[PDB]
């Protein structure tokens, strides 16, 4: 567990970093999904 | 979700700026593509001037 | 507001210049897009010479 | 709390940095919001 | 599948960002090519404004 | 087998890295294959 | 005025050249935009030759 | 307060640097404001 | 086949990414050239919309 | 023969690296040769 | 004249080449702008030929 | 043949990638020039299509 | 006063560097001012 | 002639290549400008062909 | 011939690649200029085709 | 003759490197010469 | 005077470097002056 | 004379390097001079 890999992180630190990246991606995606529905409603795209 | 070990072999100070920069560039590319290929988006900027 | 741990794994001397530079570039891109696609912003610069 | 992460910061320092970034973003956003209302009022955009 | 020893002599913090960046760029290049060479993809963006 | 190569990895670590790259490629390829069938069905490409 | 702690985490030998370079580039961009979009600034350079 | 931060500066040094940046910005802005009044008076911009 | 000593004096972490990147770029250049100079490849993308 | 050259490799390691590069090139070339025959058959190139 | 402390926090190995390079680039930009936007400077190069 | 001492003062890990990269770029430039200036090479790509 | 700052200079060395930059700028500006008068006299600019 | 102390605070291995490179680039820029803005220089290359 | 002390203060691993690269680029620039401004050089590539 | 120069090579190593570069150049040139004869025969260049 | 400055040179070495730069500039300028007279004589520039 | 300068060379090594550069330049120039005579003879340049 305590092994420090060539990035300088441990396994647990690397998972902690990625979990925040996953969370941020979900926030971005949720906003983007709303923006696409707005774009579909308000622009000529999709009619 | 399963790829978290990427940060054992990629430095986050490299990969996280690259990841976010790529997202930002991608968004600009998409907006620029829509602007350059539709009439309706430049008409939106033009507003009541046309 | 919750992302403050980003500065544990990204160097601020990398990410803060990048963040502000990206904001500056984005603003220029938006202003340039409006200038190139509208008539009203070029007319503003042209002023009474038209 | 003492742990120095690979950026060279502690948790507390990293939060202190980000809080100033949050504050600066709010200032920029407040100014940008005012600029958009001025743009809507003075330019042909939105009529 | 057989090339796993590449990471004995290439640093993953170089090669993994490069690999993924190349994939991302390749995808953009293909999408941009279709957008610039077809009528049907810009017509899709143009939507009902045509 | 404990030899550390000039990348900083051992043989076993290098195979572990590449196996995740292989897995990720298969996921990307599966999604791309679906996207090509959708493109063929919904766009004028291939008729 | 309140942001002086930026120089605790950004190296001034990075950020100060970047800051001043960005200002210089911004000024050139603005002058270039006026030159390319107005007739009056080109006519100023052209002088009595018109 | 003698702490040397990752930039290599102390708090007091960092404030001393920024104060000179603030001063220089005010000089640039004062000159730019004069140049804008000259531009407004001498060019067709704003009439 | 006889040039394997190149990796005594070139770092593989430089030369292997460069070698593969050059191959990738070369392929893109060839595909782009065919796309830009033929009618038949853009017609293939255009499909039934022509 | 255990001499370490300026790349960080021994002679034996450098040959091991290059042999994999040779193998990969042969795979790429085999696929490219097939792709050229497909291109010749399916496209107007060469008639 | 009062800014001499800039060289306490910017390396002259960086800032002095940048400063002089920016001046050189700026001069080229101005000369190129005059060349491209006037007739009289191209005519000066053209001389007696037309 | 007589210049072999160049590798006493140039790093091969610099100069050998540069040398081969320059050769590769040069070849692309020559092929691109022929493609862009002849009719016969784009006709070769166009094949039976026109 | 003998403190060495993060550039590697002392205060006195930094002032000595900047004085030479100030001097050089004055020379450049003097030449540029002459060149502008020549440009005004010999070119159509300003008539 | 009086600026020789520049090499106390600029590394010559930076500044001397930059200085000579800038001179070389400047010369190319001037030659290219004359070539692109005169009839007489391209006519010199064209020779007896036209 | 008298400038050999340049290699006391410029690293040859910098300056020799730069020197040769500049020569190579210069040659390409000259050949490209002739190709783009004469008819006789593209006619030479075109050969019996036209 | 065992002196190590600033590249990290000895005289003998530097000659060994260059001799492989010379050999590779001759191979490339031989192939290029054949390609030029093919180009002259098969293309309109030189008639 | 034997002080080594941040470039790695002494005052005397820095002056020796610059003197060779001055000499080289004079040679370049002399050649350039001749080239301008040739250009004025042989080209339509200046008549 | 055995002093090692900031490039890592001695005076004698730096002269040895430059002499090979001078020789190479003369070879390039001799070839270029021949190529210019060929260009003058075979192309429309100079008639
Ligand atoms: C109208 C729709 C467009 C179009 C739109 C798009 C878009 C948009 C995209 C693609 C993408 C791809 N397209 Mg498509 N595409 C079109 C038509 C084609 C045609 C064709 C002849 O008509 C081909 C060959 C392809 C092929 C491809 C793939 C190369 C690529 C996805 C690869 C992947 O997932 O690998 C995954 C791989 C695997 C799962 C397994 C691989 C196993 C084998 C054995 C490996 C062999 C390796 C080889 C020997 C060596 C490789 C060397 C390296 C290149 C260095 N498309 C049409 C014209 N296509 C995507 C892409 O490139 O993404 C980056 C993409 O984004
Ligand atoms: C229709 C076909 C095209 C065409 C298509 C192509 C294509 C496509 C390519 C070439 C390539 C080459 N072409 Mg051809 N080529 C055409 C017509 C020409 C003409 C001409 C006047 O008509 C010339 C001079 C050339 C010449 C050349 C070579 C310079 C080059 C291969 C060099 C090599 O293998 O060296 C090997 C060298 C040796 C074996 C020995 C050298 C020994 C000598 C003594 C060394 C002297 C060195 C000198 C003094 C100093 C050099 C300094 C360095 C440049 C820094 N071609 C026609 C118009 N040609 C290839 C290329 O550039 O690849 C990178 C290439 O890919
Ligand atoms: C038809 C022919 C073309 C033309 C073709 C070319 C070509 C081609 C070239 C030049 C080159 C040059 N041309 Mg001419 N040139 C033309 C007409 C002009 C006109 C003009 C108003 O008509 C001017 C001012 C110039 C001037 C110049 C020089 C700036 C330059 C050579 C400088 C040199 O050797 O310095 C040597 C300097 C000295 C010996 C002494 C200097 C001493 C002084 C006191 C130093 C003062 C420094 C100052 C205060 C600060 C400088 C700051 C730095 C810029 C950072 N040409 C015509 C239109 N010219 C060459 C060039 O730029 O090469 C790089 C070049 O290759
Ligand atoms: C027609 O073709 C055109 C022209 C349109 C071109 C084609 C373009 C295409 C194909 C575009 C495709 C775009 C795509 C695929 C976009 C994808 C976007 C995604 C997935 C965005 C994700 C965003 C995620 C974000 C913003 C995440 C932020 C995370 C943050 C801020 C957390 C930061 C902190 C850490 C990573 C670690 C903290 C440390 C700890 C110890 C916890
Ligand atoms: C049609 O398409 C077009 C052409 C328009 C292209 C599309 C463009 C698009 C899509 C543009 C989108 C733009 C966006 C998303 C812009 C976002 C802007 C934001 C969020 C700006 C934020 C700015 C924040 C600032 C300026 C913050 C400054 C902070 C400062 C100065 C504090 C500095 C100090 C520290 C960080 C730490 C100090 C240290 C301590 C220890 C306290
Ligand atoms: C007509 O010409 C045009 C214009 C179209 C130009 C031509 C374009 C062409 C020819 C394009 C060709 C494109 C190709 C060949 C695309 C290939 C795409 C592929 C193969 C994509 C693969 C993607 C793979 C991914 C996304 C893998 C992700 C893996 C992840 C996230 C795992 C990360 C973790 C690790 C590597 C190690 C973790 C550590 C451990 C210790 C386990
Ligand atoms: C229509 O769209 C177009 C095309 C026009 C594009 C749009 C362009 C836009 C949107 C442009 C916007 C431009 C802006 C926002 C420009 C802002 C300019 C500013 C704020 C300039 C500030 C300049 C400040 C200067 C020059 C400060 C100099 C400071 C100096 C010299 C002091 C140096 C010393 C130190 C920092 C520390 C010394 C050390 C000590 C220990 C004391
Ligand atoms: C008309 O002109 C146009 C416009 C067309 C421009 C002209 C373009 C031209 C002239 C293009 C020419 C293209 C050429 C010459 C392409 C050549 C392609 C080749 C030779 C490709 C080779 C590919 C090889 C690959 C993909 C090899 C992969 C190897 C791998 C993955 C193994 C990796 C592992 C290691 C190297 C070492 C592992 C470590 C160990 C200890 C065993
Ligand atoms: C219409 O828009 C267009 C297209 C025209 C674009 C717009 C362009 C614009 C807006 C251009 C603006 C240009 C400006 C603002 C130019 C400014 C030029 C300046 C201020 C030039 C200054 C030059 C100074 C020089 C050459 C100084 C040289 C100093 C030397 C050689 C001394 C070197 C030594 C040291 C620094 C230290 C020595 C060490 C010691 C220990 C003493
Ligand atoms: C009209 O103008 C246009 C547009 C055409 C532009 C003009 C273009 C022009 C002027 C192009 C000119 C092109 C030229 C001059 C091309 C020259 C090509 C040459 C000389 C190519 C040489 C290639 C050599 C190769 C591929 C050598 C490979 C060597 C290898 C693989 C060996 C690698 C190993 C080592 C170096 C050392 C191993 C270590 C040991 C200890 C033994
Ligand atoms: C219309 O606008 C256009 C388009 C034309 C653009 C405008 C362009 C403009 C404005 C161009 C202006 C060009 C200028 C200002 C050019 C200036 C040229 C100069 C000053 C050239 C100087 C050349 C000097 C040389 C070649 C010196 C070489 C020195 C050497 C080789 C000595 C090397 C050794 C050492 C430095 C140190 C040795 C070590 C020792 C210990 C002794
Ligand atoms: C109309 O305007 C256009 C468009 C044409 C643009 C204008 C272009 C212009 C103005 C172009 C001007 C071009 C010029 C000035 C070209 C100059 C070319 C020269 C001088 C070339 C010299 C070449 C020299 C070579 C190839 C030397 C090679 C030396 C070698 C291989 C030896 C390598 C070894 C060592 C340096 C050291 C070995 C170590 C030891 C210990 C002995
Ligand atoms: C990477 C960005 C790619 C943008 C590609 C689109 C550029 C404009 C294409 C031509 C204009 C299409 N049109 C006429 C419908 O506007
Ligand atoms: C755009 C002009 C750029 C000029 C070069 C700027 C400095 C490059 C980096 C070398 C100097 C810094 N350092 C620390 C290595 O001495
Ligand atoms: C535009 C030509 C560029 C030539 C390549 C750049 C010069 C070589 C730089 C070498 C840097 C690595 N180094 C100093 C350890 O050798
Ligand atoms: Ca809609
Ligand atoms: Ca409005
Ligand atoms: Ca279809
Ligand atoms: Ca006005
Ligand atoms: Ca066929
Ligand atoms: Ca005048
Ligand atoms: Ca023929
Ligand atoms: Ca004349
Ligand atoms: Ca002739």
């Amino acid at each position: 567990l305590n092994k420090v890999w060539p990035s300088g992180l441990t396994v647990a630190e690397a998972e902690e970093v990625h979990k925040q990246l996953i969370l941020g991606t979900r926030v971005f995606g949720g906003m983007a999904l709303i923006a696409h529905f707005l774009a579909a409603a308000a622009t000529p795209w999709l009619g | 979700m399963t790829n978290g070990k990427i940060w054992l072999v990629v430095k986050p100070t490299v990969g996280v700026p690259l990841f976010l920069s790529a997202a930002v560039i991608a968004s600009v590319v998409i907006h620029a593509a829509v602007l350059t290929t539709t009439t309706w988006l430049p008409a939106y900027y033009q507003g009541s001037a046309a």
